[PDB]
């Protein structure tokens, strides 16, 4: 469940993956993974 | 820049290309020598000298 619209662009070019340290989770899929299209929520239908 | 009595280009293509990127650089080159040395030679009587 990625972002939808970033807010300001990244200006520095750097390889990310020797840098894992300073980041909490860090993900990186090859190339079009086909789990990050479904989404799924949770609901709440009428209150009485 | 001009060099010798000549004009010609200057770049170092390691920030345009190349960067952040896992191929490295190719101009930096590999050098190659051999070295030899003798372990357990004698020299005759007439060079033992201090």
């Amino acid at each position: 469940r990625p972002a939808i619209l970033p807010s300001g662009q990244i200006l520095s070019n750097i390889e990310v993956h020797s840098h894992r340290a300073l980041f909490d989770i860090f993900k990186r899929f090859r190339s079009d993974d086909n789990n990050l299209y479904g989404a799924e929520f949770d609901a709440l239908l009428g209150t009485y | 820049v001009v060099v010798g009595d000549r004009l010609v280009f200057l770049e170092a293509l390691e920030k345009r290309v190349y960067q952040a990127t896992q191929v490295p650089y190719p101009l930096v080159g590999n050098l190659d020598v051999t070295f030899v040395m003798p372990l357990g030679v004698f020299k005759p009587a007439a060079d033992r000298y201090a």
